[PDB]
């Protein structure tokens, strides 16, 4: 025979190995495969689509879940004041839990890369106004007013022309870096005879094509 | 603005009342076409007709291999969060997903091709979900009508 | 960095523990395969409707304490459509049909691959029965051991079709989605106010 | 020496393995093999020649079993009524036990493919009539009469021309699945005088060149 | 799909025990090899006419319940036309033209192979000797442990002609295919008339 | 008609008498040539003499080396079903058979080749199986007379 | 290390193995053999007188 020697590490059993072993019918056929539609080759195939989040978790919608898609804007409410504040962590507890995004980063550690928030607006047709769509780079502090937020990183969003505005954030990384995105009224909700007062908003979420993820963990 | 899954005559059912506490209406195919009037594929035109003072929004999807969970016309959904299943209303835009908002557009179409592990053989269903519920001002109308259009395409 | 990390094959790799078997002093067991054993892989294979893989198991055999002794045993697994063995001595442990390994608990464990055995091209959870496993000691006397084992199972060749949304809920059944009507929990957590960053 | 590794799955017996042995005898010459004729490369040239079926399994033919092989036609017999029905499936139990086809589909678990019954007549030369060999499709229901039977699949068979029919089924499978073919009285059998009031038919069954099977399985 | 499964290579594989044998506390024992031992492995031999193959053993070996001790034995394998062991110290045990194998009870099994030991084309169960195996334990004490171990036949290049109805009655004796006169069950199952579906 | 077993002067035995209860007969190869008038093959001829009035079948198949067990002219079978050998009749169509039925010919041939597993050296049989019984009014002939007649082929 | 595996058939001692042992003198140099006549190649040689 051949002289052979035997290293250490075996008569061991790791988990990750790729080793072939014996097949337990070697004369079987398995069903040959037949085209079906919407194949996955990637996670990431999944975590580019926007769904929906959860901004208004309140503590009385935990009876109605219902309501927990939408934040409503009114009429009543002055100019130049706050709507809704949210975080942009998807790994954290928070609104980002109920996206797509946040629930296939909980299975890895580290994630950087862009991402993006699209707004809906589900008002009337005779209905306009403007909205302030600010956003904090990480490091920094919450605004205080108007004026303050438009300094930054700002979208001007005017749904009398328009239903659906894209803000894109730059960068976000994990190993604070908080991206905080808050809503601000530039002018007041008008509205005609016979149009509802109040409204409602659905904000959307997804990732870029720039959004890598690794280091595998089990929850 | 027509949407086809995955990348790859005209029968009309009955209208569902859009009422303002409405949880929502799923359909089971090929079940709604049995009885008026295997492999096939589909195109369903979902359409509503509202004026220019109702608001809200709607969430049209299909949903292959949808089973239920216990506590023609279609039947209502009782829990609208979970749609009976376990699985969240918010994450329902991993399928081919259309929204109706009243406020643009009023039409909603998907094209959905076969999609099964047999070639020849419930395949998939039909989730209509208002997420936004519908607001008016009293003297309005009181009810929207929603139209389901089912065609086949290429039966076998 | 690369996209690797992130594919379908490693997703589903890192072998785990998807069985226990504790055999003290009847002598045979018959413990089924099913991926939905334990709370992990049963939300990630409910992430997609339609799979296609082989499988691939180790049994990882030795005393309640420690310790191993030598004792030949007997794997037998059992084909979809085959009768399982009822008695410790019935005629199902020598039917040809049914392979079966012979190895001892002083020996590096058994490596067994299991291909896709469905009459379809792939598995569905929402609407299979791949297989049972039988484990028994050889010999016609009683063994004065208690033999305890694990089995993990490795999944290659991953397939993927049709994403679905993830389970939020608990599960009640292994057979049917089903959940609790009488609360319905929130997936996110709240606060006190929406302005409150 | 070369550096080797121990890995998972060593020291152990596999039932079915394909691994190369030392012979018991180096120096031994076998005797050379000759040509013998009828050699059998695969299971399928035996499923695929026309056996003997037994239809008219009754209870009073187990004391004589010769009986079995062939189900009577007869004179006083009325038109438009059932002679003979039986399943077309090969693995259960029933008249498809006596033929080669359903005692090699017992070595497995799973077949598909189609099938073929030919039917023989035995009576007398001056003797004619009409016979309908009536198909139903899986999933449908047993007929009532001879008019519900002649809108599906069906042929007319006479025995005054031919002496044999050939109706052959589409397609069967085993992951109910039935093919239950009956055979109906088109017109009565009409003998001259000297010729015999009862003949046989004798049913034969073969598989087509479509039909496989796998899984394996030990009675 | 293919044809492969239906083959007449793959109809004889998946090795199966063929003998079982006791040795408790005469030391020697002389087992026959032979096809026809089970009901198994007979009606499936008896398909065909003419056969030609070879043979390969495994000899798995233990104490009657599990356990596994320091032993050395000795499988000799007896030529068609040698004489037989009779007594455990006969002079047979250590002729040179009978091989033999040396293994331990702490060893994986022995793999022996034996051919084609026919002096015609193929063999014939219609009207062979393949030979004789001799099992003992070494030394000139006796052994103070109960041995016992089975065999397990595995058949390869297997080549048939001359199809043959199969047997559908039991067997009595194993020279001859005899059956009892008294009854004829048969082969299929009856009902209680023609027309019930 | 001629078939071949499996695709590769003239002696005149007795004429067997086709009964009414008749149950089958067997020809032993090559010892029912040894007594009137190795390597050989053989081309075998079995036919009957029937009027049109006449209804049965026959079942005429070779057997290579088919053996007996315990319960020129040939021998009468005992148990036709089991063919005194626990192989049933049904599965006898997988040897080089030929039928013989009464109502359109009446002549029937095998040509069997030599087959051993030793080149020189009873080889085959020769079953003759009434399947159908033999059925006729009052007054017609009982008895129908089947001859065999077989012809060597390339004596070694 | 290479990945290996062990087969059933192991540490057991069969009389009629072609197995190439380790020589027990490496470096001694045989006698080399001469012509001698009357080579016997086979048994029949001797059969045929």
């Amino acid at each position: 025979g051949i002289p052979t020697e035997l290293k250490p590490g075996t008569n061991q059993f790791l988990t990750t190995d790729d080793g072939v072993s014996a097949p337990i019918l070697p004369g079987f056929h398995p069903t040959p495969p037949i085209h079906i539609p919407g194949e996955v080759r990637n996670l990431l195939e999944i975590c580019r689509v926007e769904t929906i989040l959860e901004v208004n978790n309140l503590k009385t919608n935990e009876t109605t879940p219902m309501q927990r898609l939408c934040f409503p804007v009114s009429v009543q409410s002055k100019t130049g004041e706050l709507c809704a504040a949210f975080r942009a962590d998807p790994g954290r507890d928070g609104p980002w839990q109920s996206t797509i995004l946040g629930q296939l980063c909980r299975y890895y550690t580290q994630w950087s890369g862009s991402l993006e928030v699209t707004f809906m607006f589900a008002g009337s047709f005779m209905a306009t106004g403007k909205m302030l769509i600010a956003y904090t780079p990480p490091g920094g502090s919450v605004p205080a007013d108007r004026i303050t937020a438009m300094l930054g990183t700002h979208v001007i969003w005017d749904f009398g022309l328009q239903s659906s505005v894209t803000l894109v954030v730059p960068w976000i990384s994990n190993t604070y870096t908080t991206g905080i995105i808050t809503i601000w009224y530039q002018t007041n909700y008008v509205v005609p005879i016979g149009a509802p007062t109040t409204a409602y908003i659905v904000a959307l979420a997804a990732a870029q094509d720039n959004f890598t993820m690794k280091l595998c963990k089990d929850t | 603005n027509i949407v086809i899954a995955y990348g790859e005559r005209f029968f009309t059912l009955d209208t569902k009342s859009w009422a303002k506490d409405s949880k929502g209406w799923y359909w089971k195919f090929p079940d709604v076409l049995t009885e008026v009037g295997y492999r096939s594929g589909f195109c369903v035109h979902v359409q509503c007709n509202a004026s220019k003072f109702h608001q809200g929004a709607l969430l049209v999807a299909v949903l292959p291999e949808y089973v239920l969970g216990t506590i023609q016309v279609g039947a209502v959904l009782t829990h609208p969060y979970v749609l009976d299943a376990g699985i969240p209303l918010s994450q329902l835009t991993v399928c081919p997903h259309q929204w109706i908002n009243l406020r643009t557009n009023n039409c909603a179409t998907i094209i959905v091709p076969y999609m099964n592990t047999v070639p020849f053989d419930c395949n998939f269903g039909l989730l209509v979900i208002p997420v936004v519920p519908l607001d008016f001002n009293a003297g309005a109308t009181s009810e929207i009508p929603i139209t389901v259009t089912i065609a086949p395409m290429c039966a076998e | 960095h690369s996209t690797q990390e992130t594919a379908i094959g490693n997703f589903f790799s890192r072998a785990g523990l998807v069985s226990i078997i504790t055999m003290p002093t009847d002598g045979y067991a018959n413990w089924d395969i099913d991926l939905m054993g334990y709370a992990q892989l049963r939300r990630k294979c409910e992430l997609f409707t339609y799979m296609r893989f082989d499988a691939e198991f180790t049994f990882v055999v030795a005393k309640p304490n420690g310790e191993l002794v030598p004792q030949l045993l007997q794997y037998m697994y059992v084909p979809p459509g085959a009768p399982k063995p009822t008695s410790r001595d019935s005629f199902a442990w020598q039917t040809a049909t049914n392979p079966s390994v012979f190895v001892k608990m002083t020996d590096p464990p058994a490596q067994v691959s299991v291909p896709f055995m469905s009459p379809a091209s792939a598995y569905q959870w929402f609407y299979n029965m791949m297989g049972t496993f039988s484990i028994r000691t050889v010999g016609t006397k009683k063994s004065p051991h208690s033999i305890t084992l694990r089995v993990y199972m490795r999944i290659k060749h991953v397939r993927a079709w049709i994403p679905r949304p993830l389970r939020n809920q608990p599960y009640l059944f292994k057979t049917n989605p089903n959940y609790k009507g009488n609360d319905i929990k929130c997936t996110s957590t709240s606060r006190d106010k929406i302005t409150t960053l």
